[PDB]
DNA sequence: CCTTGGCGGTTAAAACGCGGGGGACAGCGCGTACGTGCGTTTAAGCGGTGCTAGAGCTGTCTACGACCAATTGAGCGGCCTCGGCACCGGGATTCTGAT
DNA sequence: ATCAGAATCCCGGTGCCGAGGCCGCTCAATTGGTCGTAGACAGCTCTAGCACCGCTTAAACGCACGTACGCGCTGTCCCCCGCGTTTTAACCGCCAAGG
């Protein structure tokens, strides 16, 4: 869930994100931003899957979805 | 294919069929598919030339997606090409800011 | 059952030409296929736009030649244009 | 023993910026993605490759956002980031109105 | 003849500029700048007035947006005056170098 | 000539004010000119390339709109 | 009634809409009722814009629409500005944007 | 020749929305550009999604899901609601 | 057959508590250029004005491209036994901090 | 300067799993021949654009008056991490199995 993400996950994300230290409110803000980004991608991906009238959300659906926002992801049949 | 007589590694007929499949235009000249194949081949040759040297840098022979990502991010024209396109298992080149370093 | 098309041995042979003692992984073949297909998608879209904007139907070598100078930076685009023009001349002179 | 503050964090930055290991584990991320997708249709199967693509895209974008946030925070002579820093980083690109 | 403290007429000018929509920059200097810029790539060119006006409008809009981002960065750093390092911070995050 | 520096100081001051700026540094104008140089360079190069495709030495109002649409700066009210 | 738009309760020409879809290298075939739906959506968008555009024009005692009012209407609304975030409208200017530090105490 | 325009169509849309509000030629071109670029976006998405479906034709549901994906949520939903009535009226008559 | 479901469990991933002492932050001093006014310079706004260029449009000749009809060999689907690095055993050398 | 306390990288042994080597394949690329429609050589044109040129009152360069914000200085507040110690879980290690 949104609250299931742990502190060291965001800490190591910041470590790969070039941030040496992040405050307490950064944990909540990062969870919110990650959740809204996930919903933004998932809306398009699930809508594409529904238009195909199929249950299993294929990986290629993200490539079709992230193409709309110009952030296409390679390696999944592009 | 016809790429052998044209001195090109990438076959042209696959490019021609790719152009026909998408219905991008009613007709396409003969020079456009060979030119597109040549451009794609040159770009792939440059990328693979960078990737092979990158693999040799770490005393290695195989190439994983990380090597390709680092090769893309090393150059500036190629980084401009892949400015807002994400690569799976890519990552980011290491970068440590000065003011973060201890004094 | 459909047999798709890829750049599995194409990329391997090009790498062999530029680096004979250099391997590649299973994921990297698919990633290279996606990369080249995306570049081709951009090039085809630009060719269609150039043909339609100029009120044309046949996309000759010149449309792609101009679209490369837009897609690639001036110097890299210049190298790509030179290689493509060489390939076009070789194709036209030969059979 | 107790090191000087900040050195361990930079060492972690250096070792993580060169490693290919997944920072976010697959199970909580998959459960959150499934719960988010269930707001419209229930029992939505997600592929392993689809989940991997989702986590890779999320990590790449959020790492870029942290780099921009660190740039903003350093630009204000600060190291630890603030929600104002995140707001500026997200607003600069144009996503935020 | 009287003088007010700084910050009085500046806000009046800001509101005067924002309320109106006509291009503040005079047409001729910017069109000559466009001519000089274009002369570097291809020589002996002719330029339609509508195209130059479109370029001027796009440039003004982009510069105003970049200056708004610069203002956001300046307020973020607990300041009011804008300096070039704000623009450097904004452009790299936007992705335009 | 010398039209890059020929942009009047109050014009860039007006642009800064339109960006909601109350105090404007003297180097802001120079930075604005320096950035706008490349900003015009890219768009004009793209437009001239579009014109050069069609054997044209004159830029039409449609080609600029086409280049802006490709780049992601589509302009309204000017056709295209 | 002869036009296909009369039978659909619309006024966009279905023939013109389908003409570009056919001679635009979009697909092998395009539907006949699909242009009706697309024209309905486009007309709804035009009416939606015109509502607040005319409201803004009337509020300034300038009945004739000027591009400044169009820009204000487009960028003031959250949905319209979200659709046209990177879009600049000719002779439209920019949104009045004054923060707290700008105004003197 | 005869370049097709939306001038009379824009006139009628105003007469259906704001009959007493005037329009300038600049606003005419702005509205024309708006209709044109939204049309291009929807048509391009329809082409891409038709290529995704291994199909050579475009249906009504394809256009509805294109509107849902592209246009903003509330705006897209209202557009779909207004377009379904038009599709039903066209089909019945 | 590519996806779903269940069932157990453990060291890597991570969670409460002491204490930090450098990092974050409020406030106070100080210098100089930026706000605000006008004096005076300016090539730009606006209007003529002469020329004219090349692209829009059209008559006209049409070359190679989509396609019919047919054809063949190599990249992909699928195998298989061996090698370049996965992975760890155990070692020397460079940092990081305390002194 | 001057010491250790542990941190992380390299050499070597183990080995293993997929990367390529390689065979069958079937369809996709090649291509003889055929007819065509925007493509293109060439011409008519014709007005918006190129370019110059003159007049003038609104905008800009200069510059003083001064003072407040950016930077610096002094001091103060305290907090996620570093670690210690403890926490409990994502995926390994297994199966069935179904839509």
């Amino acid at each position: 869930n949104i609250q299931g993400i742990t502190k060291p996950a965001i800490r190591r994300l910041a470590r790969r994100g070039g941030v040496k230290r992040i405050s307490g409110l950064i944990y909540e803000e990062t969870r919110g931003v990650l959740k809204v980004f996930l919903e933004n991608v998932i809306r398009d991906a699930v809508t594409y899957t529904e238009h195909a009238k199929r249950k299993t959300v294929t990986a290629m659906d993200v490539v079709y979805a992230l193409k709309r926002q110009g952030r296409t992801l390679y390696g999944f049949g592009g | 294919t016809r790429s052998s007589r044209a001195g090109l590694q990438f076959p042209v007929g696959r490019v021609h069929r790719l152009l026909r499949k998408g219905n991008y235009s009613e007709r396409v000249g003969a020079g456009a598919p060979v030119y597109l194949a040549a451009v794609l081949e040159y770009l792939t040759a440059e990328i693979l030339e960078l990737a092979g040297n990158a693999a040799r840098d770490n005393k290695k022979t195989r190439i994983i997606p990380r090597h390709l990502q680092l090769a893309i991010r090393n150059d500036e024209e190629l980084n401009k090409l892949l400015g807002r396109v994400t690569i799976a298992q890519g990552g980011v080149l290491p970068n440590i800011q000065a003011v973060l370093l201890p004094k | 059952r459909s047999r798709k098309e890829s750049y599995s041995i194409y990329v391997y042979k090009v790498l062999k030409q530029v680096h004979p003692d250099t391997g590649i992984s299973s994921k990297a073949m698919g990633i290279m296929n996606s990369f080249v297909n995306d570049i081709f998608e951009r090039i085809a879209g630009e060719a269609s736009r150039l043909a339609h904007y100029n009120k044309r139907s046949t996309i000759t070598s010149r449309e792609i030649q101009t679209a490369v100078r837009l897609l690639l930076p001036g110097e890299l685009a210049k190298h790509a244009v030179s290689e493509g023009t060489k390939a076009v001349t070789k194709y036209t002179s030969a059979k | 023993h107790r090191y000087r503050p900040g050195t361990v964090a930079l060492r972690e930055i250096r070792r993580y910026q060169k490693s290919t290991e997944l920072l976010i584990r697959k199970l909580p991320f998959q459960r959150l993605v499934r719960e988010i997708a269930q707001d419209f249709k229930t029992d939505l199967r997600f592929q392993s490759a689809a989940i991997g693509a989702l986590q890779e895209a999320s990590e790449a974008y959020l790492v870029g956002l942290f780099e921009d946030t660190n740039l903003c925070a350093i630009h204000a002579k600060r190291v630890t980031i603030m929600p104002k820093d995140i707001q500026l980083a997200r607003r600069i690109r144009g996503e935020r109105a």
